[PDB]
């Protein structure tokens, strides 16, 4: 089949920059290109169609460019809702193939986390485990430390986090750290402590309760 | 006006079969050729093939001859594709897509997706727990624990509360059950003023469980 060639894999820059996507076809492939844009959550929507017109309802400063093998697709000035994987397609001929995207990333200025932590609920605990949640909120840079402690003992291996893609609005992220532990345990320890390292604070921020 | 409405997320066996449908409204289904994308978690987008809904031919893209099959009810404005012999390499969400019938292949309008997860794993509806706020902005969520197979979704308020929401990516744990969060920030002075309800839809195991969230 022939193959999309999409560059670069990754974008990160400021709103208000310009940035230029480029597929290269494995063979001339004429006008047949087409653009889309999938923002997080989202199917992808079309842009861009016949390698250089807009869609319908599609802002101005989204265009492409090109004929043969050599496509572009262009923001001329990045918003931050413009978070989103583009990807291009040729349908020369089938099958329809797609370049592997382009992650379209927001940079903006450091911002420290807000962190919050909450005990298991009772609810759960009448089930026989407890979850204790520390959330990170509205952060950037996406690096950052998260340290649980009982009662001062540095916990590994029963907690897991995830982060949410960038928001679309504030271009920050947000992290979601649960530590797991059975409720006889959670029973025998007093101190529940996240302790956050991140390049937006001074030192690192530690969130506490004691049990009860 | 234009929708494609594609059937829900699906549990199958491995060598089981799966058959999704994706409904067009706003528009006569054919006018336009249907086509069939595959998305694998951290693989590229791939096309399956197309049909042309009036008179019903199909192309295939070879690498799924004999796995799909594209057919379309036109009394029922309804596209189908069935996917046979299932196996984990089957994992990945689905969308039906339109284009035009004698022309190019830009697709316009998407269905919304259908999640299909292939395994010999039993599915298991979720618990729904709350994060519950305490000691001017507050934090609040649920925690949605113990699930499978992915998706989940949650809303707010029955979606009348979008602003400040951030609902995590689900981990997998030990036990092979997915575990998420979601969250929501909002003013402190509302907790005693504002209800706060997460809506908690796991279609795969028919769990539907709304959870109040109390300061």
């Amino acid at each position: 089949s022939i193959v999309m060639t999409q560059t670069p894999k990754f974008l990160l820059v400021p709103a208000g920059d310009r940035v230029t996507i480029t597929c290269k076809a494995s063979q001339s492939v004429n006008n047949d290109v087409t653009w889309y844009q999938q923002k997080p959550g989202q199917s992808p929507k079309l842009l861009i169609y016949y390698a250089s017109n807009r869609y319908t309802g599609v802002p101005d400063r989204f265009t492409g460019s090109g004929y043969g093998t050599d496509f572009t697709f262009t923001i001329s000035t990045v918003q931050a809702e413009d978070l989103a994987v583009y990807f291009c397609q040729q349908d020369y001929s089938s099958p329809l193939t797609f370049g592997a995207g382009t992650k379209l990333e927001l940079k903006r200025t450091v911002a420290a986390p807000s962190v919050f932590i909450f005990p298991p609920s009772d609810e759960q605990l009448k089930s026989g485990t407890a979850s204790v949640v520390c959330l990170l909120n509205n952060f950037y840079p996406r690096e950052a430390k998260v340290q649980w402690k009982v009662d001062n003992a540095l916990q590994s291996g029963n907690s897991q986090e995830s982060v949410t893609e960038q928001d679309s609005k504030d271009s920050t992220y947000s992290l979601s750290s649960t530590l797991t532990l059975s409720k006889a345990d959670y029973e025998k320890h007093k101190v529940y402590a996240c302790e956050v390292t991140h390049q937006g604070l001074s030192s690192p921020v530690t969130k506490s309760f004691n049990r009860g | 006006e234009v929708q494609l409405q594609q059937s829900g997320p699906e549990l199958e066996k491995p060598g089981a079969s799966v058959k999704i449908s994706c409904k067009a409204s706003g528009y006569s289904i054919t006018d336009y050729n249907m086509n069939w994308v595959k998305l694998s978690n951290g693989k590229s987008l791939e096309w399956i093939g197309n049909i042309d809904p009036s008179h019903g031919g199909t192309t295939y893209n070879q690498k799924f001859k004999g796995k799909a099959t594209l057919t379309v009810d036109k009394s029922s404005s309804t596209a189908y594709m069935q996917l046979k012999s299932l196996t984990s390499e089957d994992s990945a969400v689905y969308h039906c897509a339109r284009s035009t019938l004698y022309g190019n292949s830009a697709m316009d309008c998407w269905g919304q997706g259908t999640s299909v997860t292939v395994s010999s794993a039993s599915t298991k509806g979720p618990s729904v727990f709350p994060l519950a706020p305490s000691s001017g902005t507050a934090a609040l969520g649920c925690l949605v624990k113990d699930y499978f197979p992915e998706p989940v979704t949650v809303s707010w308020n029955s979606g009348a509360l979008t602003s400040g929401v951030h609902t995590f990516p689900a981990v997998l744990q030990s036990s092979g059950l997915y575990s998420l969060s979601s969250v929501v920030t909002v003013p402190s002075s509302s907790l005693g003023t504002q209800t706060y309800i997460c809506n908690v839809n796991h279609k795969p195991s028919n769990t539907k469980v709304d959870k109040k969230v109390e300061p």
